[PDB]
């Protein structure tokens, strides 16, 4: 199909375009693990806000439960002071907890940006392997078509990169 | 800044917040609150401070209350900086003990509770409570015991005078005398008093001298002779001791078949369509052919509907049988993206044959050298990123009105049970050394090759046709009367080509012999193959944790190959169980590992700041920086005063900061120095970014083939320092002291620093130990298939002991590797001579002696190979790198051939040497 020369010219030249898709292929596949890796981060994240809001609902449940009686034993003892300090300190607990839920909601957008990332990531990923497997094997076959033309191993060296 | 803002909850439903030093302990802390809360509503309500133990949400996401409040704040790490006022009651010690074992493997506990899971549920139950029950044995069993358990002998593989100093716990006056080279332990102690409740403390280390054995049997001792060093211990009283310790399914000939519904998430090029090819396999043999789905077009979410009818009956599908998928792009039929993959067990962990749907968290397909249309050894776990990954909805049909089961042992054995010359010479011919013709005979011949060839069960294991439940019955009948093989003949069979249960359970049944020893040897290897299981339940596992029970330094190694892979998320759930387990059942072990994971962590953020800092700025100036890092209250104490990773006897004192410093590679590797109270002085490279992997193998093969060398007497005077894998790119290698780089110090040059180092009388010892590891190394390097061997990556210790680091490549990669003469090193061999033939022959008997021991253990390291390609290093991914080393050691040769070649390319490298250096 054509002589010794040209051919391993070509195995060079698609040899070197292996060799580049190869690299882009693994620039790809690191960004896919460190990716994955961050999302699990960001969901067990997510999760800590969620056990975090939960303490501090808790929270609140005894504050409502535990004050009940202290507000009654200081409306007939005259002590609106005290009774308006806890229900202040209470106001306080309140806003915090909006504080720790916008917090929480920061940080699902940047999973849900970070999750799309992934995906085409993944597409990219998807895109190239055809290219890379054809190469691989267009590479393969030509040194296979050198080896039976009896070109010896040194030649084939040179050529490959 | 030094404070932050903390919120406390109290048991009122009072909420306070206020700044406080990142560097308070908790206890500290707790003033501060009792202070500030005494003018806050309620207080007369709260009980004393004592009476109440804050919690936090953890960085794994649990709630944890902080029972130790010697604790900062800034190592506690909590999620949000929230501390809640809680009760101390309910079993404070399994709280404890759950929360840390959460931080120590890197992974909640409540993630695995998450999953609803029965097989997960199931393992954590028996596991836990058999490790909690060997845990709670160990404590009723007396002090001999407990020294056994947690500091394991140190012993050579295998009568001059020796003076020995020996001292009292807790005594500045020290005792020098003579003794018996070959006396048992005893009668040292015996004689220091001048018996049976103490034990010999090597000084300043966990090592310990005890047991019917004799003196220069221990590494301590054996290494304090060849040094002329005066060995140093301590006796030591049991009490002491203990205050350590104290302180059906063959009815159903229907065809198998699957629904093959829906596909989600699915990231393919919108040209192209998309298949699912689907396979039945047992191990890597598939059972029928393949079926596929109809094109259709890409979309994220691909419906197709369709039933795939595979050409096999229900009643023949093995218990191992494994369904794996794949799905493919293609372009439109008018290079196939094998887009990702999955595989699925079709009986359960209880026996039961699965039914109904299935959702199949994809993993996705790289692009390698086999390129084979499915991926059947590949893991049974689905894809854990379950909230991003592709994904494939099938359903299994029903079958019977009640659930099957694989059949049961005895049923099997119901099935199971029921003489040619010219039969009885083919198959010898075969086995002394497959195909369709040869598969057949081997078959009809099964009863013979149990009787007269026991050692070739797995070639019968492979011939056996596992797609027929009649054969399956008979070679399981024959499998459970099989005689027990040696240890070399276990290690193949734990291989992913024998999936079958009761191949493993004979397997583990014949690795059970195993010395400590020699089980550390393989501990890395076993470990890897934990990835080919199927269930979390399995012998292996029992027989790993069994073992880590029983020897504290076994399980110091298992913990650390186990943790230093729970990032990978295909096994980080089978880890972590194990590890859980294996933490329940060492209480003691624990808290050496948490010091050493803070330690690490502290070296973790050491290091991403060095890195960071020597972009911006030259190294003198990073160097100092370092240092004040270092000195802070909290680094300072996290690395100070722990037992290293790399030999939990060592111990790593007080860190020598002016001393530490790092390398100048991309990652800048740490250097730390450190002083303990004894030698006199031990250092560490901690790696983050590095992969270390590959060094490790090496290092742990090198250390093999010392063993074996020394086994037989021959002592090559290698240098098999620690590498330890911890974590995700990071973990440790053991600096060699008094050792300096061939580039160094060559910039007669070699023969000079040797000269310097030892004067006088002293330089024949240099050159002869030399001369042995010099051999070793050659012949190392060469079995190995080890190049990218340099004057920056060879050392030499004062000693004169030549030795090989950083390894990177191996098996020829980026080519046979020639066996390797250095002419500089033949100079130093030859005394600084042209000629001095007595000398270099004996290196070469060295040389050869040393491949000959090689090629008699040569299956052990091909089986040894075989099972690490499960831990995917790029280097040793398949068939041919195993073909790289039984070339290399021309085990398809006699022996007299082998070393014939041998010679012969010792003899080129010979003729190579003087051409390089001109
Ligand atoms: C190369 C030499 C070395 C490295 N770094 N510094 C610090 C330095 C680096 C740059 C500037 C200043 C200090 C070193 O001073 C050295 C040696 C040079 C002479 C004294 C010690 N080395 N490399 C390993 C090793 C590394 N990576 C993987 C492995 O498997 C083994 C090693 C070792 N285990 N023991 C001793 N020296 C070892």
């Amino acid at each position: 199909e054509d002589n010794i020369e040209a051919v391993g010219k070509k195995l060079h030249e698609y040899n070197t375009q292996f060799q580049e898709k190869s690299r882009e292929y693994d620039r790809l596949y690191e960004d896919y693990t460190r990716t994955s890796q961050e999302i699990q981060m960001k969901r067990t994240a997510i999760e800590a806000f969620n056990e975090t809001i939960k303490i501090f609902e808790e929270q609140c449940q005894t504050q409502e439960r535990y004050s009940k009686e202290y507000i009654e034993k200081f409306k007939r003892e005259g002590n609106e002071t005290e009774i308006q300090r806890i229900m202040h300190n209470y106001e306080k607990l309140k806003s915090r907890i909006s504080e720790i839920v916008d917090s929480r909601r920061r940080l699902e957008e940047d999973l849900k940006k970070q999750a799309a990332e992934y995906r085409e990531i993944d597409k990219r990923m998807n895109s190239i392997k055809p290219d890379l497997i054809q190469l691989r094997k267009t590479r393969d076959q030509y040194l296979m078509w050198l080896t039976q033309k009896g070109v010896r191993q040194k030649k084939l060296n040179e050529w490959l990169g | 800044n030094q404070s932050v803002v903390v919120d406390f909850l109290l048991p009122t439903g009072v909420y306070l917040n206020f700044p406080v030093s990142r560097n308070a302990n908790l206890s500290t802390i707790k003033q501060l609150l009792w202070h500030r809360a005494q003018y806050e509503p309620l207080f007369h309500m709260l009980s004393g401070p004592e009476a109440y133990v804050f919690t936090c949400i953890n960085q794994t996401a649990e709630q944890q209350e902080l029972e130790d409040e010697q604790r900062r704040l800034c190592d506690v790490q909590p999620f949000l900086p929230v501390l809640r006022l809680v009760a101390r009651e309910g079993d404070r010690v399994k709280k404890l003990i759950n929360s840390q074992i959460s931080l120590l493997i890197g992974k909640g506990l409540h993630e695995f509770d998450s999953l609803c899971d029965p097989e997960v549920n199931d393992f954590r139950a028996k596991m836990c409570q058999f490790c909690e029950e060997a845990a709670a044995r160990r404590q009723q069993l007396g002090w001999e015991a407990w020294l056994q358990y947690s500091f394991p002998l140190q012993l050579e593989p295998s009568n001059r005078a020796l003076l020995v100093n020996v001292k009292f716990e807790g005594s500045e006056e020290s005792f020098t005398f003579q003794v018996s080279t070959k006396d048992v332990p005893l009668a040292l102690m015996a004689c220091a008093l001048r018996p049976e409740d103490y034990t010999l403390q090597v000084n300043g280390r966990h090592e310990y001298l005890y047991g019917s054995y004799p003196l220069c049997q221990f590494q301590y001792i054996c290494s304090c002779l060849h040094s002329g060093l005066t060995p140093h211990l301590t006796m030591v009283h049991s009490s002491s001791i203990l205050a350590m310790r104290d302180e059906s399914l063959w009815s159903l000939e229907q065809p198998f078949r699957i629904e093959l519904i829906q596909g989600s998430k699915v990231n393919a090029d919108e040209r192209m369509k998309l298949v699912v090819q689907a396979g039945l396999f047992h191990g890597n043999e598939m059972l029928c052919k393949t079926v596929s789905s109809s094109e259709v077009s890409v979309c994220s979410e691909p419906v197709w509907k369709q039933r795939l009818e595979f050409d096999i009956n229900i009643c023949d599908l093995p218990r191992m049988a494994r369904l794996c998928f794949a799905l493919y792009a293609v372009i439109e039929k008018a290079a196939d993206c094998p887009i990702a993959w999955a595989n699925l067990m079709l009986f359960d962990y209880k026996d039961q044959l699965k039914t109904g749907e299935r959702c199949l968290y994809m993993w996705p397909s790289v692009p390698d050298e086999k390129g084979e249309l499915l991926n059947p050894t590949g893991t049974v776990r689905s894809n854990p990123n379950t909230d991003s990954a592709a994904a494939l909805l099938i359903c299994l049909p029903e079958v019977a009105p009640h659930p099957v089961y694989y059949p049961a042992l005895e049923k099997i054995l119901e099935l199971g049970r029921h003489v040619t010359e010219e039969e009885q010479l083919q198959l010898r011919e075969i086995l002394e050394r497959l195909y369709e013709h040869e598969k057949d005979l081997v078959w009809k011949l099964r009863h013979e090759v149990q009787e007269h060839f026991p050692e070739a069960l797995a070639r019968l294991l492979l011939v056996t046709k596992w797609n027929k439940h009649e054969d399956v019955a008979q070679m399981l009948y024959l499998l459970c009367s099989w005689p027990e093989l040696p240890v070399l003949s276990a290690l193949e069979l734990l291989d992913f080509s024998f999936p079958d249960c009761h191949v493993g359970s004979f397997a583990i049944k014949s690795l059970r012999k195993l010395t400590d020893d020699e089980l550390f040897q393989y501990l890395l290897q076993l470990v890897q193959v934990l990835k080919y299981e199927s269930y979390l339940d399995c012998e292996l596992t029992k027989f790993l944790l069994d073992r880590a029970l029983a020897n504290r330094k076994i399980g110091h190694f298992l913990f650390w190959h186990l943790r230093s892979e729970m990032h990978v998320p295909s096994v980080a759930l089978r880890f972590g169980l194990i590890l859980e387990a294996y933490c329940r059942g060492s209480t003691h072990h624990m808290k050496v590992l948490m010091k050493q994971g803070e330690a690490l962590s502290k070296l973790k953020a050491l290091n991403d700041f060095v890195k960071l800092s020597s972009q911006k700025t030259p190294k003198p100036q990073t160097k100092e920086l370092m240092h004040l890092c270092m000195r802070q209250e909290a680094y300072l104490e996290a690395l100070s005063h722990l037992q290293s990773p790399l030999d939990p006897s060592t111990l790593l004192a007080e860190v020598c900061v002016e001393q530490c410093t790092f390398m100048d590679s991309k990652m800048k590797p740490l250097w730390i120095m450190y002083s303990n109270e004894e030698g006199g002085s031990v250092g560490i490279i901690f790696k983050n970014g590095d992969d270390l992997r590959q060094d490790m193998l090496t290092l742990q093969m090198i250390q093999l083939m010392d063993v074996l060398w020394k086994q037989e007497g021959l002592d090559l005077r290698m240098t098999p320092y620690g590498c330890l894998p911890t974590g995700d790119r990071t973990g440790l290698i053991e600096v060699v002291l008094r050792s300096d780089t061939i580039a160094n110090i060559q910039l007669d040059a070699l023969l000079n620093w040797l000269k310097s180092k030892n004067p006088g009388e002293a330089l024949d010892r240099a050159i002869e130990e030399f001369t042995l590891s010099c051999a070793g190394y050659c012949v190392a390097t060469y079995v190995l298939g080890i190049g990218d061997r340099h004057s920056d990556n060879i050392m030499i210790r004062e000693s004169g002991q030549l030795f090989h680091i950083d390894f990177g490549h191996f098996l020829g990669n980026f080519e046979r590797v020639p066996f390797i003469l250095t002419y500089d090193f033949v100079h130093v061999i030859q005394q600084g001579k042209t000629n001095n033939s007595e000398k270099f022959e004996r290196f070469r008997g060295y040389c050869e002696r040393a491949y000959t021991i090689l090629r008699r253990h040569g299956l052990l390291f091909l089986h040894l190979f075989a099972l690490m390609r499960a831990a995917g290093l790029p280097e040793l991914s398949c068939s041919k790198d195993i073909q790289y080393l039984k070339d290399s050691l021309a085990l398809g040769k006699t022996e007299e051939e082998a070393l014939k070649h041998f010679r012969v390319k010792f003899n080129e490298a010979l003729r190579e040497s003087w051409k390089t250096k001109v």
